[PDB]
């Protein structure tokens, strides 16, 4: 699968989950930031890899870095 | 071999051929046509064109070549407009550098570059005239350069 | 959707009879639009390999008769729109 | 097709018969009481979730993923609350300790079946 | 109802907001922290449906902007009338048009470029016109320089009325939206008032100016014995000599004895055998037919008086069964969304311009227009090219409707979105037609290419070989031969001499020859149907997949000029509804490049050229089309290698500026490829690696130097591919036909 | 009042300087044409 | 000889500009310094951060092939 | 250290690496990246406002 990794720069502004149109990303309460939040990517089996998250990631440089991995039916986004 | 151009054969062949060829259109008009006077001025601007290329070097092609060695006999060919040119874009470059180190310390450096402050612009446009011994004396203060600016990973 | 596949021949009544008696002479057909066609198909119908591009009343009254005949049968199925 | 690919049937309810836009295209009838909606892929479905949720209230909505064996799944939400909102049930997976700046060089990963970031 | 509510003192007129670039966009009034603000300043200069959603303020902005466009057009035509006045040889051209080549622009004498001043005759030199202004002035009856000066100064006068009108209609009297959605009145005044009184008043100009003047110039009168158009209306006596129906006055008009007006008006067709143009009796009669016919046409829209239609009750009445709802919604689409109106009007405007090209080559309507072949070529070619680009503007602004201004509530089950329900079945059959026509339009050329290259010319598609004689075009052209006796009963000659009788020659120059269409002309028409179907594929794929595709199901959430989605779905570069227009501009270049490469080479083989003694024939290439258009080596060799030779040897002469705009246009064409192939992920840190070299010398620019964005970094590849690609054929064509014709 | 700010922007002063040096080149190439020396 | 040999040195220094660019910014650039992680010829970084068409070290080959054919041309 | 201090960075994937910047907010609640630093110039995300840890907190005098 397209392995999404979410590093410790994630200050939890949640433009990533609102920017992902696939709900691979959710927010996890993590007591290491000011908002107490840090994003998680549990459901990367549906991850397209369109990097619409990384556009809307206002950290220093890309707390959430999408690595293009496997290519299944769902991860290739073919309709048929 | 670069012959001196005032005596080369194919040079004067181009003289006869272009004065005659452009002259062929001059017999298409009367003695007081405005075009006929214009081709009088053009024939003048061809004989002057070929007399003012006398001290060049046209080889077997009949076309005036150049020399860029700094032989000091070819200094009016290359090196005098070379030093002249380097003075002119040393002017331009020192104007632009001096204006950017102006607007770097202002209120809003973004609005400074759309709308040029023609007061301070035309200050630096004219003040950057003596950039060798002004840029050089700002180099001896260790200020033309910089250190520890942006870079990638290594 | 085509609930009324009723009649087609009412266009053949409706397009030939409106185009037979108006001759309007000095055109290709000195007779009407259809009389210049039915006479100019019976000369070619008995397996004649002729009828080139210079055969005027076969091709020209082919297309000009089919283009009004198509229009009047289509408008005949529009004659089952008010139901 | 439906006999070999995971059809995505989106089930949701509403209050009034509005009109939304299909991801296949055009306007849809939008049954007011309760309506399911078969689709082709997930981005169509959550793009429709953005299509309706950013306009108005369409909550109690989620696609039941019809995988071709026959049964369903449930993803958005799972704990019942919206994903960018924070619930105390989700376990974070997919992190490392620092930025990319401490990720390993790929000559240290060469001839090994590792990642450029696991360390 | 119809009433005009106008806001007064809308916007103050100080120069304050000129000091705020990007005042208009709150998304862009932050100021440039990067250089992408510079280009987004110009990419949002006319996104009027992106400034504010309020259609009143938008509609004021556009309606005032049109007057700026008409101001630039009146500056342009006043420029053409002044360059006709002071600089042209038009007065001397009016004496002998077949000998004197038309020139207006007289190049200033700087280094060398005074040699561009071509001695075209008339005693005065300058670079040769190909725009054909002198033919429209001989048709319009402009005699001496005085009407060119005065009409130029009236052009500046109307330019002042359009600047003052646009300022007046944005700032100190600007209307409401209820004025604009009053569209039955808008059609009611444009069909009748604009076009109706335009064609009627132009029939006035032709009957009271051109018919006496181009009867006298048809009689060969020098431009000194010709009286002014002034002097034909003080008395009918100077026109009753020329046309003896003016003696009866308007009395046979009001008694409907219009048989009496056979002098002024007739239906002859053909061409004038003396001037090589249309009969201005036919053209003036024609503008009367547009006059009465359009003034009939204007009065079918109910505005205040309860007489006429409304568009709503028309579009509702076509409630067809296979569409379900009928055309319900389109009066609300086309009166609330401007971009849809721009799609329709650019489609019909562009196709009108193509229609203009095809009607000007074969029925050359101006006197001595088909004599000078460059004005005959480049007025086909130019109107073909804008006639192309406007169709891509239809394919763009249809998509700009579909992305921004689509609303499924007003647009539910009607004729529109029921297409989008089966847009797979639209685009899939365009895909099939494109492949089928590509095989059967270009595979025939690879066939004849191989069979000629394999020696077996017995297996080609020539007239000698396996022929592909176009049956339908030759048949209907044969009908057009048989028009003026049979069906056009009151005609004399055909609709053109591209159809029927033997050729018309003026001054030993072939004005129009009947065009023969055999087995090569066939295959080039299938080129044209093919590359038309490909642009229709990209510009319907750009509209039906504009708002929500099945690849990307939220494009309206992304926009119109978005570049992409990402590398997901295996890469989704170039997927927006703008990017299809990016592609349709290259296919515009293809399709029109082979339209004009059909035109300028069939009519250098089958029409143009000279005639010699005993009426004998001579074409320019000499009949070298049907034996040579069937291949590509015949096409590239015998056309692009052979017709280039007068562009390439053009140095040392007045045609050398085309020898510069030929190579420089190869440069711009080749320079587009740098923008098309690469992308800003290279150039951004190439540039930032140069920003190191500015940060070292403290020459860091305060506006941060980004590279271009993606959509700009491909839009500029289009706009260089087309500027260089179009200016190559421009310089090639005008340097070809000026060198002979 | 604020017109002089518009006449201080980047493209307008770009034309009022490249127009000016353009006139330096053209007016310096009408008076002394064909200048390959010096 | 003079003019062409300047055009050839133009072709070489451009082609090595591409190659030394995408061979020393092959590892890390200030657009994305993660370029060591995605391997050699990864497609892009998506539209984020301005747009990222052809950031990879495969653009050195990709563009320097066009400049190679130009120069040997 | 404090708010308003002019701070050079020593992290190689910072866009403003070896460029000074102003401190806006510092939290003392063991956040791993507490020191919010914004800058004059602007990265490719359009955003000068970032945050850092304490090892990458080098001031000037
Ligand atoms: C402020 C003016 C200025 C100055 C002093 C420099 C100086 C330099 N640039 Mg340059 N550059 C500038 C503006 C300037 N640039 C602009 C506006 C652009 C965008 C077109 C570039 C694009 C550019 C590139 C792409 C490259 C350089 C490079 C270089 C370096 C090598 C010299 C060279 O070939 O220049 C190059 C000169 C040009 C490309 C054309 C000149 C640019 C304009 C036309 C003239 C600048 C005058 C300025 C606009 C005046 C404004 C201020 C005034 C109104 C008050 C040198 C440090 C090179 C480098 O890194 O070498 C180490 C390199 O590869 N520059
Ligand atoms: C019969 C009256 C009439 C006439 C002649 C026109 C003519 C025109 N309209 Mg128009 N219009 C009219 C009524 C009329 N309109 C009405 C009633 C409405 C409201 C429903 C509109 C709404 C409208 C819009 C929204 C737009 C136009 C535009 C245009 C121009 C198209 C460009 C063209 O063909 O250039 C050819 C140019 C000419 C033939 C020159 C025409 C100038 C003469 C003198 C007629 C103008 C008289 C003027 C309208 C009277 C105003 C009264 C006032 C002075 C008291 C053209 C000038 C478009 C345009 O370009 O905007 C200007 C445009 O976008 N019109
Ligand atoms: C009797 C009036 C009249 C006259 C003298 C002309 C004369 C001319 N027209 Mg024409 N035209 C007319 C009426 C007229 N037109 C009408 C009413 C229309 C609108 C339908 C047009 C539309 C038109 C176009 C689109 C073009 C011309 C062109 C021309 C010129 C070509 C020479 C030729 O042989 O054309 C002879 C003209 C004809 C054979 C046209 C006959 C049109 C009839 C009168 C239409 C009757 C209207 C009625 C509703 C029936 C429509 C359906 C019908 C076909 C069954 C010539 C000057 C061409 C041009 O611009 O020249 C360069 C051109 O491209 N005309
Ligand atoms: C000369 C280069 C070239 C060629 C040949 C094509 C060809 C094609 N493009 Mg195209 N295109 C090109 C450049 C080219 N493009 C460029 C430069 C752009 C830049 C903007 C585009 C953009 C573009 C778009 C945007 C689209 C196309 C589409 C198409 C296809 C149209 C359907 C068709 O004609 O099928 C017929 C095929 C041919 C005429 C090719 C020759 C086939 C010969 C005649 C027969 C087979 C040869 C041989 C027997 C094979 C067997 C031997 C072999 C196996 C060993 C067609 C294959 C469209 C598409 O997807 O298809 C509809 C489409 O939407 N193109
Ligand atoms: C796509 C365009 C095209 C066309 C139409 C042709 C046609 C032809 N080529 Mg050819 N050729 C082409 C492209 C084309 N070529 C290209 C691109 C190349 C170079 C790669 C060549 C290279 C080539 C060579 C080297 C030779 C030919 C030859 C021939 C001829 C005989 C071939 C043959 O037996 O056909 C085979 C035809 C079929 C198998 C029929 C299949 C198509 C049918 C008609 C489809 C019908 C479907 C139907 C309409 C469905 C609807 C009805 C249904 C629903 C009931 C024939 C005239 C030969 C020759 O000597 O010429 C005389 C020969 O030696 N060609
Ligand atoms: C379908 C093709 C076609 C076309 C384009 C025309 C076009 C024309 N016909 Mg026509 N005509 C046609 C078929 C056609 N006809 C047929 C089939 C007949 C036989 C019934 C006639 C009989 C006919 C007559 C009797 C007359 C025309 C006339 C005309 C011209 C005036 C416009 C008009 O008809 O009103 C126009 C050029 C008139 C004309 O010549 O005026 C210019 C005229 O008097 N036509
Ligand atoms: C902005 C650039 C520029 C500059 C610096 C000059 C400078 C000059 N012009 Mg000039 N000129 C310019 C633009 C410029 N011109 C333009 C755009 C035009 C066209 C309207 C002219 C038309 C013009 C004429 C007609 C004449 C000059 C003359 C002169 C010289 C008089 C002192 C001087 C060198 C005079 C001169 O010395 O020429 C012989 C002269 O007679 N100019
Ligand atoms: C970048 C390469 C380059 C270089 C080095 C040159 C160099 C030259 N060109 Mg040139 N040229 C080039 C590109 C280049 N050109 C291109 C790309 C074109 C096509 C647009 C031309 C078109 C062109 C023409 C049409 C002409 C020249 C001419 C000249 C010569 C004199 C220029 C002039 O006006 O001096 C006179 C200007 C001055 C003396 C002004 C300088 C005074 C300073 C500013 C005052 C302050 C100093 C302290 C000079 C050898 C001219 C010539 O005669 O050729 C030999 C000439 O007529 N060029
Ligand atoms: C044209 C003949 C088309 C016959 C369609 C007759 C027709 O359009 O009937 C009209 C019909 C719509 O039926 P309705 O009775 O609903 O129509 C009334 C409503 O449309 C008005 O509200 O449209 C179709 O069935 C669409 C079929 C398109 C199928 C593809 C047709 C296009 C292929 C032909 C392309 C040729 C163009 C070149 C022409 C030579
Ligand atoms: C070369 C190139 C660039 C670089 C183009 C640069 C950024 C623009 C160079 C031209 C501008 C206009 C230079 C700016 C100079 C100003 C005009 C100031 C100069 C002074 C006077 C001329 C006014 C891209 O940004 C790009 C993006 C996407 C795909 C391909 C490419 C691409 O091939
Ligand atoms: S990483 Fe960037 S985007 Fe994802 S949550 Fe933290 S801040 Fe919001
Ligand atoms: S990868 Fe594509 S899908 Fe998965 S999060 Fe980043 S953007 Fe949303
Ligand atoms: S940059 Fe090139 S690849 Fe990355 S998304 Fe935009 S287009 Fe697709």
């Amino acid at each position: 699968a397209h392995t999404v990794k979410i590093y410790d720069n994630c200050i939890g502004c949640t433009q990533c989950v609102r920017a992902c149109p696939l709900d691979v990303l959710e927010m996890v309460p993590w007591d290491g930031c000011k908002a107490g939040q840090m994003a998680s990517a549990p459901r990367t089996e549906d991850c397209v890899g369109c990097k619409r998250c990384e556009t809307a990631c206002p950290t220093d440089f890309l707390s959430i870095r999408v690595y293009l991995g496997g290519e299944t039916t769902r991860s290739m986004g073919l309709a048929y | 071999v670069l012959t001196p151009c005032q005596q080369s054969e194919a040079f004067h062949k181009r003289e006869i051929n272009e004065v005659r060829t452009l002259e062929n259109r001059q017999a298409n008009y009367e003695a007081n046509s405005p075009s006929y006077l214009a081709l009088q001025s053009q024939i003048d601007q061809v004989h002057k064109r070929f007399d003012k290329y006398g001290t060049l070097l046209c080889g077997q092609d009949g076309l005036p070549h150049l020399i860029t060695d700094g032989d000091w006999r070819h200094a009016r060919e290359f090196t005098i407009p070379a030093l002249l040119f380097l003075y002119i874009t040393g002017w331009i470059g020192w104007v632009g550098r001096s204006y950017l180190k102006y607007t770097k310390e202002t209120k809003n450096p973004t609005e400074q570059e759309i709308i040029l402050d023609v007061p301070m612009a035309l200050k630096y446009m004219l003040s950057g005239f003596l950039w060798p011994l002004s840029a050089w004396q700002e180099y001896r203060s260790g200020q033309l350069l910089a250190k520890e600016d942006e870079i990638t990973v290594s | 959707y085509p609930l009324n596949p009723a009649v087609i021949f009412i266009a053949l009544i409706g397009w030939s009879a409106v185009a037979a008696i108006p001759s309007n002479i000095p055109v290709l057909g000195g007779t009407g639009l259809t009389q210049a066609f039915l006479a100019s198909i019976q000369r070619l119908l008995a397996q004649y390999p002729t009828g080139p591009k210079l055969d005027d009343p076969f091709w020209f009254y082919l297309i000009v008769y089919h283009v009004g005949l198509f229009a009047l049968l289509i408008f005949g199925q529009i004659g089952y729109a008010g139901y | 097709c439906a006999e070999t690919e995971e059809k995505y049937a989106m089930t949701w309810s509403s209050d009034q018969q509005h009109i939304f836009e299909m991801p296949t295209g055009g306007a849809a009838v939008m049954n007011s009481g309760d309506n399911l909606l078969y689709l082709a892929r997930k981005e169509q479905a959550l793009a429709l979730a953005t299509q309706l949720r950013t306009q108005f209230k369409i909550q109690d909505y989620k696609i039941y993923r019809i995988f071709p064996s026959g049964e369903v799944q449930y993803l958005h939400p799972k704990d019942g609350v919206l994903p960018y909102q924070v619930n105390k049930g989700r376990e974070q997976v997919g992190r490392v300790k620092s930025t990319i700046g401490k990720n390993v060089n790929p000559a240290q990963v060469k001839f090994t079946s590792k990642a450029t970031y696991d360390r | 109802q119809v009433k005009v509510v106008v806001d007064r003192d809308v916007v103050p007129t100080s120069f304050e907001k000129w000091a705020k670039p990007g005042h208009f966009s709150r998304s862009l009034a932050k100021g440039p922290k990067t250089t992408t603000w510079i280009w987004n300043l110009h990419a949002d200069a006319h996104d009027f449906d992106s400034h504010t959603s309020s259609l009143e303020e938008v509609s004021r902005k556009i309606f005032s902007a049109h007057f700026g466009q008409l101001a630039i057009i009146f500056i342009w035509l006043s420029g053409m009338y002044f360059h006709g006045a002071r600089f042209s040889n038009y007065v001397a051209w009016l004496s002998n048009p077949t000998g004197i080549k038309p020139s207006a622009q007289v190049v200033w004498p700087i280094v060398g470029q005074q040699i561009l001043n071509a001695d075209v005759g008339g005693g005065m030199q300058g670079i040769q016109i190909t725009s054909g202004l002198f033919q429209l002035w001989r048709a319009s009856g402009i005699v001496n320089e005085l009407q060119l000066y005065v009409t130029a100064l009236g052009g500046l006068g109307m330019a002042g009325l359009m600047i003052f009108a646009g300022w007046f209609h944005y700032h100190k009297a600007a209307p409401k939206l209820e004025w604009f959605q009053n569209v039955e009145s808008m059609l009611n005044h444009h069909l009748a008032g604009l076009l109706g009184l335009g064609s009627l008043s132009w029939a006035g100009h032709q009957i009271h100016v051109s018919l006496p003047i181009n009867k006298l110039l048809d009689a060969g009168v020098a431009p000194s014995s010709i009286p002014l158009p002034h002097e034909f209306i003080l008395n009918r006596n100077l026109m009753a000599e020329l046309y003896p129906s003016f003696q009866q006055g308007l009395v046979p008009f009001f008694t409907l004895n219009w048989k009496q007006y056979s002098d002024i008006l007739t239906f002859k067709g053909g061409l004038s055998p003396v001037t090589g143009g249309l009969w201005l009796t036919d053209v003036a009669h024609h503008h009367l037919a547009i006059a009465v016919l359009f003034l009939v046409a204007g009065h079918m829209y109910r505005t205040n008086w309860g007489i006429g239609h409304s568009i709503k009750q028309i579009l509702e009445a076509h409630k067809g069964p296979l569409t379900g709802e009928g055309h319900k919604g389109l009066y609300e689409i086309l009166t609330t969304s401007w971009h849809a109106n721009l799609a329709i009007n650019l489609a019909m405007l562009g196709s009108l311009s193509i229609i203009v090209a095809h009607h000007m080559y074969a029925m050359p309507p101006y006197p001595y227009l088909a004599t000078d072949y460059p004005t005959q070529l480049s007025l086909f070619t130019h109107h073909m090219w804008i006639g192309g680009f406007c169709i891509v503007g239809a394919g763009a602004h249809a998509a700009i409707y579909m992305v921004r201004d689509y609303s499924p509530t007003v647009n539910f089950n009607n004729v529109l979105d029921r297409m989008i329900r089966h847009r797979d079945a639209i685009i899939s059959h365009l895909n099939w037609v494109c492949i089928f026509l590509g095989m059967h339009s270009f595979g025939l050329y690879i066939h004849n290419d191989t069979m000629r290259a394999l020696g077996r010319a017995q297996d080609m598609f020539s007239d000698t070989a396996i022929q592909l004689q176009p049956v339908f075009a030759q048949w209907i052209q044969q009908i057009h031969t048989l028009a003026p006796g049979n069906t056009a009963v009151n005609a004399l000659a055909t609709a053109s001499y591209a159809f029927g009788a033997d050729t018309v020659t003026v001054g030993s120059k072939i004005a129009m020859m009947p065009i023969k269409l055999g087995t090569a002309d066939f295959m080039v028409h299938h080129i044209h149907a093919f590359t038309i179907h490909v642009t229709t594929l990209i510009l319907l794929k750009g509209v039906l997949y504009a708002r929500n595709s099945r690849l990307i199901p939220d494009k309206a959430n992304l926009g119109f000029r978005f570049p992409c989605d990402g590398p997901g779905r295996g890469g989704t570069c170039q997927v927006s509804a703008w990017d299809h227009v990016f592609l349709g501009l290259f296919w515009m270049y293809n399709a029109l490049s082979i339209v004009i490469f059909h035109f300028s080479w069939k009519m250098q083989s089958d029409v143009w050229g000279t005639v010699t003694s005993n009426g004998a024939i001579s074409h320019i290439t000499g009949g070298n089309f049907a034996q040579s258009a069937i291949t590509i080596n015949g096409w590239l060799r015998d056309f692009l290698w052979a017709q280039a030779s007068q562009v390439i040897q053009s140095y040392g002469s007045s045609l050398s500026a085309y020898g510069l705009m030929f190579l420089g246009a190869h440069f711009v064409w080749a320079f587009s490829l740098m923008f098309l192939f690469s992308g800003r992920g290279y150039w951004q840190e190439l540039i930032e690696s140069i920003v190191w070299a500015h940060n070292k010398l403290k020459v860091a620019p305060a506006i941060a130097p980004r590279a271009l964005s993606i959509t700009q970094g491909r839009a500029v590849g289009v706009a260089h591919y087309l500027l260089g690609g179009i200016a190559t054929t421009w310089a090639f064509f005008l340097a070809r036909i000026i060198a002979v014709g | 009042m604020n017109l002089k700010k518009y006449l201080s922007t980047a493209p307008v002063v770009a034309t009022l300087w490249l127009f000016l040096t353009a006139g330096i080149l053209i007016e310096l190439n009408r008076f002394f044409p064909d200048s390959l020396f010096y | 000889d003079f003019l062409v040999h300047h055009a050839i040195a133009l072709g070489l220094h451009t082609t090595t500009l591409i190659l030394v660019k995408g061979a020393l910014d092959a590892r890390g650039s200030k657009l994305m310094p993660d370029k060591k992680d995605f391997g050699y010829s990864f497609p892009c970084d998506g539209p984020g951060r301005g747009g990222t068409c052809d950031i990879s070290a495969w653009d050195a080959f990709y563009l320097a092939m066009f400049w190679m054919l130009n120069t040997i041309g | 250290i404090k708010k308003g201090s002019l701070v050079k960075i020593l992290r190689p994937e910072s866009f403003w690496y070896n460029e000074v910047g102003t401190v806006v907010n510092v939290e003392t609640s063991k956040v791993l990246y507490p020191v919010l630093v914004r800058f004059d110039k602007v990265n490719y995300s359009g955003l000068n406002s970032t945050n850092f840890s304490l090892d990458e907190l080098v001031e000037i005098k």
